[PDB]
């Protein structure tokens, strides 16, 4: 920073100050995930479909689910990805806007609620990206005055428009389910704590250190499975990935904190 | 016995990356919005009219 | 490092101009926001989903209304965003004032009712090793000023030095293989603002102030 | 060097002038090639010394 300065030559304010510069530094470190796909010889050898090339198209699309939900929400992320998700970059920042049940006489309807969230990224960054759940045209459709006439377009007539731009923003639907560490199921997305995601895009960076491959194994000893003794064999599966979130933009002399990332939050009262 | 990760560490370079680097960005908006006058000395006098009859 | 002294410059400058912000004690005017507030030209936004003129939009055309009385506002300065602020604007049934419905509804920043915006932003000096912002979004959500009513007087624009056998901050550069870079430029502000209205002395400003909703 | 400050001496104040250099320097030396199972200890130099005796 600049101070204002004075014209003595012995008093301290007719002297100029010094000052840094500084940097930091942040990391994409490639972490690994996996599955292995073990069947009897003898039902591929019965079945009528191609049971490898199904569980081929398993294994790959069970990794990618992975990935977004790590990257997204936080859903079993790696120890050494140093950068907050998605949703933990937006909630620390307290980018956070609530829908509300007001009919839209509050700024709190879903439409409202998506340019408050756009907003808080616009102060420090440039969000292009929607991130929810499918289905939002007809949310978006649908929502009414205290009258009962529409808010977001002019007549019900012709009213499921396109989900594909919104308020400027490119949408992205997530779906599926994850690992729950405990043999059941956890959403890729969690509706119950987030309707939509705002984003800065060119914020977020993907590392693709190794693309997902298959190796067919019939020899190996898997899950303490001896294959070719069981007359067993197995599809293993697996990719390297790293995600970094460029979130704290310098401000001034102090290290500043900020979000590329808002989140909205689904009405919770009665 | 097995060649792990910290036995071959001196084959394995980390990387560098641009792609969150960046400069100051010139914020500033006053010379740009507000009309200038080019000073020749410290001190300018503008007379202004204060009442009349 | 050449980059970053002439920036830091130019925010100090605005802080000065337009808050008052560290503003040197040989300088007269009131700055813009002090000019307005004394002047009493301040428009409370309100919560009455415009059943008043105290939303945001019917605050601004108060605003604009103060100046053009004696002057005639030119520019609207605020904090950027402004596009997300003027659509969401409510009826007391919900409904959309700025524009007719949600579906398009970020418009753009760039002229907002015939007023040229002018966004500012980053950080300067507060007097403690500390930073403070440029504009203070907790006394005011935007200003309105007629533009031909201020000048900066620049006496010397802003001029690099390269040093590398000074002393600076007790480091003697050539002796230690240090070099520095000096940065410095000398300016002035006047404001035009008690334009005369009668036998007596008038007190007028050619800015007005939008200040945020403080209450519930 | 002409106008700097130089171990206590202000240059210009005094009409004195002043020659710096520097450089910047390193060394690795190549020893203890690899032998086996163990890190092996082998230096490329060995030193010849004088006769000691009177």
């Amino acid at each position: 920073h600049a101070k204002w300065v004075g014209e003595s030559a012995t008093a301290p304010e007719g002297v100029k100050p010094t000052a840094k510069a500084t940097w930091a530094n942040k990391t994409l470190v490639a972490e690994e995930l996996a599955v292995i796909l073990p069947i009897h010889e003898n039902v591929l050898a019965d079945a009528t479909e191609d049971l490898l090339a199904e569980l081929a198209r398993m294994g790959g699309a069970s990794i990618g689910r992975a990935l977004d939900a790590a990257v997204l929400f936080g859903h079993q992320k790696p120890v050494t990805w140093a950068s907050k998700s998605l949703f933990e970059s937006a909630d620390d920042a307290g980018q956070v806007v609530a829908v509300g049940n007001s009919n839209g006489v509050e700024g709190d309807d879903i439409s409202g609620s998506i340019l408050q969230a756009a907003e808080m990224v616009a102060d420090v960054y440039d969000p292009s990206h929607l991130l929810g759940y499918s289905g939002l045209r007809y949310r978006l459709a649908n929502q009414r005055d205290a009258n009962g006439q529409p808010l977001f377009q002019p007549y019900m007539q012709g009213t499921p428009g396109s989900d594909g731009m919104v308020h400027g923003l490119n949408t992205v639907f997530f779906s599926g389910n994850v690992d729950d560490g405990s043999n059941g199921d956890a959403p890729v997305w969690d509706r119950d704590v987030a309707s939509a995601i705002v984003v800065d895009r060119s914020r977020v960076v993907i590392g693709v250190r190794q693309d997902i491959t298959v190796k067919y194994l019939d020899q190996a000893t898997v899950g303490g499975i001896n294959l070719a003794e069981r007359d067993m064999v197995a599809l293993r599966f697996c990719g390297r990935f790293a995600y970094a979130l460029g979130d704290n933009i310098a401000q001034g002399r102090v290290a500043a904190e900020n979000s590329p990332v808002a989140v909205i939050t689904p009405y919770a009262g009665s | 016995a097995d060649t792990n990760r910290t036995d071959a560490a001196a084959l394995i370079q980390e990387a560098y990356s641009d792609v969150f680097l960046d400069s100051v960005s010139e914020t500033a908006k006053v010379i740009g919005t507000f009309p200038v006058y080019n000073m020749g000395t410290k001190t300018t006098n503008l007379p202004v009219l204060s009442t009349f009859p």
